[PDB]
């Protein structure tokens, strides 16, 4: 889950 | 006008793509740096769309569905302003460190695409779009492709799109000249399509063979280049025109 990851973390 | 100032402000600055200049223009290193730059300006994508005007109305997997989905468009579409506003066209500005002359073209093995993309890039003079056009577009752009068997939530959806096309609306009319202007930039926006589905195509077939051909991906691009382009091309992800 690279993206939602990603996503989230921004 | 509230909208304007938003659009404005969001904005994404300059992205450099990591590129050393100095090593010869192989096919390897091209597309490397390519991706690299497409992985720097998928994290701009994602910070600029979830500040954007009714956006976290949306329902959050759809939130994070169409950034995914119009990820490449909003990538092209930006590309060709910046080659337009730096180099008037003449070249593909992809970052300040990595501008692709023909050469480049050619070894990346993407002439033809890049040739596309070069002449979305003239439209922004042929037009003459000004800056709050291409604001406004680029904001569609986002709104311009989904599930063919719908989003999560497509009633909040349909919606915000709605009330981007109104915003455009409004930026053409800030009668007949406004109804030539709107078809315009509609047929502009349509026109990113095709050439994000050639860039869909390519990329796909590029992370297929990448392992045999030495081009490095990203992880978060791996996975999205995996998992999602296939939903466009094997289209199950359609995007939404305005002309049939
Ligand atoms: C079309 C494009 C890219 N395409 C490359 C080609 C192969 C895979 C890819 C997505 O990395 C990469 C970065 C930018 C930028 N900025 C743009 Cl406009």
């Amino acid at each position: 889950g690279a993206f939602q990851n990603l996503f989230q973390s921004v | 006008p509230i909208f304007l100032n938003v659009l404005e402000a969001i904005e994404p600055g300059v992205v450099c793509a990591g590129h050393d200049n100095n090593q010869p223009d192989s096919f390897a290193a091209l597309l490397s740096s390519l991706n690299e730059l497409g992985e720097r300006q998928l994290v701009h994508v994602v910070k600029w769309a979830k500040a954007l005007p009714g956006f976290r109305n949306l329902h959050v997997d759809d939130q994070m569905a169409v950034i995914q989905y119009s990820w490449m468009g909003l990538m092209v579409f930006a590309m060709g302003w910046r080659s337009f506003t730096n180099v008037n066209s003449r070249m593909l500005y992809f970052a300040p460190d990595l501008v692709f002359n023909e050469y480049r073209m050619h070894k990346s093995r993407m002439y033809s695409q890049c040739v596309r993309m070069r002449h979305l890039s003239q439209e922004f003079g042929w037009l003459q779009i000004t800056p709050q056009e291409f604001l406004c577009m680029k904001a569609l752009l986002l709104f311009s492709i989904i599930p063919v068997d719908g989003l999560k939530n497509q009633k909040f959806f349909d919606e915000l799109r709605m009330n981007y096309i109104k915003e455009l609306d409004r930026i053409i009319a800030c009668p007949t000249s406004c109804s030539r202007r709107f078809y315009q930039l509609t047929k502009l926006l349509d026109s990113v399509q095709p050439i994000a589905r050639e860039l869909h195509q390519f990329t796909f077939d590029l992370l297929i063979k990448s392992h045999m051909v030495s081009v490095d991906f990203p992880e978060m691009m791996a996975e999205i280049i995996s998992v999602q382009v296939p939903k466009i091309l094997s289209g199950k992800v359609k995007p939404i025109y305005f002309h049939t």
